[PDB]
């Protein structure tokens, strides 16, 4: 029940950083890795002898809702046209909002997708989903 | 033997000659992934102008050809411990 | 709570124009833009080493109530048979509703698949799918 | 709210119409196209360059309950086994019910499929999607 | 209102006929058929200028409540393993219930698969699709 | 409504038997067969010669609560890596529970998977994908 | 009713032990065991003669909500980068609750996809989806 008591992650003790900054209002923050493994199957028996990593695959992706100012495009991260080559290696984290200690990094990402929607009587959101190099975390 | 539920598999052993005399023994520690193996024969064929002639002379060279990879993870050796791409 | 004091954008406060005019009876517009994000991968290295920048997939949906008159075949943005042919580049423009300063912009789209949709009793809906050369915004 | 005042299509004001008949106890008619349209890529830039047009695709499903005479095959639009080969261009108009006035026409049609349904303690239904050639509208 | 004065047909107007027989207590019979109907392209011009038809992919589907006995298998329709082979072509028909006048028939259905289906304390229900010669009807 | 004079089979009435012995706790049953049929195209028509068999194909599925003892690797019928190799053609039944009088047998038998649930505050299961090569009755 | 009398297994009377200690918090764990079982066919004859099994495709998802620490990465089981490396293989077991007698055992875990996802207001879940060498068990 108490913030510091609690021994599970409610989505209301987690910030999530991005460019050394928090971000308001954002909704999702789902993160999905692919080591490729599949393991060597072998003429002679039935079953893998070892399993084994094929190719590294990590996805990040963040939903929020379209705020007036400080979209990902003023804060820099998403881009519209060619301008995405002049960008930069972005950089992101998940910390305790009540210590304000890192739980995980992404050490290295950038964007696949903006994707956008308006719709009638409801609240505009940004969508983005980072691909990233690296995950890694000290403390 | 194959894995059958009867016996464990047993993978292939090359058998190299050594400069001394003897031999080594190189065995695999994972089985080819593909194994194939062809047998020619030196028959020929002619086509006379009424007859057909069918001519052989016997077996010709056998032909063995595999193909596989390597594991990954380290396992131990009959002298050491060595890494798929120490083998 | 009030419209000159609320930090998100909701679809209220939001208009779309296409060719200098306002959109009428709209119910969604959303757009996503791929780049075809892909990792560099190396061998002895299962990870990738960087990503690279592939193909600029842009495309916006615009969904809508059909007016009595004055629709999009109508009034002269979509087409059918080799109409499509005459039918220039259009741009289309959001537009933020008390100012109308720009939010984002498309220099020049291009139709893909328009589906008008007639259901019993119902109010007849229209869809029409636009691919663009590039996004753009000033402020 | 009013028939003659009201600035949006409902099914109500509606008519749709084939071979010069209206229907009776038609329920959906939707019109899907596709201009296939797809922008030529160009090695040294990331965008594409004009968005063009490779093939017309036009499709409109008519669904439809199954009444006692005067079906899609007594009307002679469908047909079961070979005799489809006798069969001619079909043509279809969707009007303005209050008027009697053209809203659009499907300039040459045929047949795809003839989806039929009978279940228990339910009505039954005609289905038929044809593919057109070309759409057009006066006045 | 009355079955003397209905426009539509319904599912308890309707029977279906299986080799001279009615089908006892079926749930649902439907039928697609399609002609493959394809149009006929040409370079210099993006519209196709007819459509053909390849191939009369023919088929229904009847799903049904087991009866106690005289189902399918049982009564010499349905087969399992080597049976398939000795059961010859069978004919379905279905049938305007008062009259029993022919709605439409189908010359020479043929097995695809079934499904006979026990779940707990429900119901078993049974599913058989067939593909035909050619459908048929006379008025 | 009574057991000995309806004329439909509820899952009350029957029994699902395997390796000449009673199962506890089954829940579905469902045996699906595909006979491959593809008839003959050719060219000169539009529509197929005759229906013609091309493979046969037996799934029968068997869902399970998982028993503490007696379960499907107990009962002998289900097993874990190699072992399987050691395993033989299985025999499964399925009779009315009010005579003990077979309904229909699938005389040979093997399993493709082996799905296996434990979830909060849920009962387990076990499910099994049997595939079988001929399905027969007699009485 | 009671727990010394039940003939089922339950999500509360089981426990989930990696590498010697308890999972806490858990959601579902789930496993596929796949054994590619092929028909053997043949010319002449439509059905198949045998089955032979190709490839033990075996796996385990493993669904949980975070612990505020310990979780998998950090007690060190779940990997980021290069780590992925370093962990060798890990060991399952199934456990019945009261005995802890052994249900099923894993020998030689490893994984393939790593999954954490946060969300607004919620609690945050992780999943992993696990290929092990031989599932097995003793009594």
């Amino acid at each position: 029940a108490s913030e510091a008591k609690q021994t599970v992650h409610t989505g209301n003790t987690v910030l999530l950083m991005i460019k050394g900054k928090p971000v308001g209002r954002a909704q999702s923050a789902s993160g999905q890795r692919e080591y490729g493994t599949t393991g060597v199957y072998e003429i002679g028996s039935i079953m893998p002898q070892e399993h084994v990593y094929l190719r590294y695959e990590g996805t990040i992706t963040v939903e929020r809702l379209r705020m007036k100012k400080e979209n990902f495009a003023d804060l820099g991260y998403a881009s519209l046209g060619e301008e995405i080559l002049k960008k930069d290696i972005i950089d992101i984290l998940v910390v305790d909002n009540l210590t304000k200690q890192v739980i995980i990094s992404y050490h290295g990402c950038s964007a696949n997708n903006y994707n956008e929607t308006w719709q009638t009587n409801e609240i505009v959101t940004e969508e983005i989903e980072f691909s990233y190099l690296t995950a890694s975390d000290k403390a | 033997p194959q894995s059958d539920g009867i016996s464990n598999l047993h993978r292939i052993a090359l058998r190299f000659p050594k400069e001394g005399g003897g031999y080594d023994m190189y065995r695999f520690k994972v089985n080819p992934e593909n194994y194939t193996i062809d047998s020619p024969q030196r028959t020929t064929a002619i086509k006379t102008k009424s007859d057909i002639v069918i001519e052989d002379y016997g077996k010709d060279i056998e032909v063995i050809n595999f193909t596989g990879t390597t594991g990954f993870r380290p396992v131990r050796e009959a002298d050491g411990l060595k890494t798929g791409k120490q083998k």
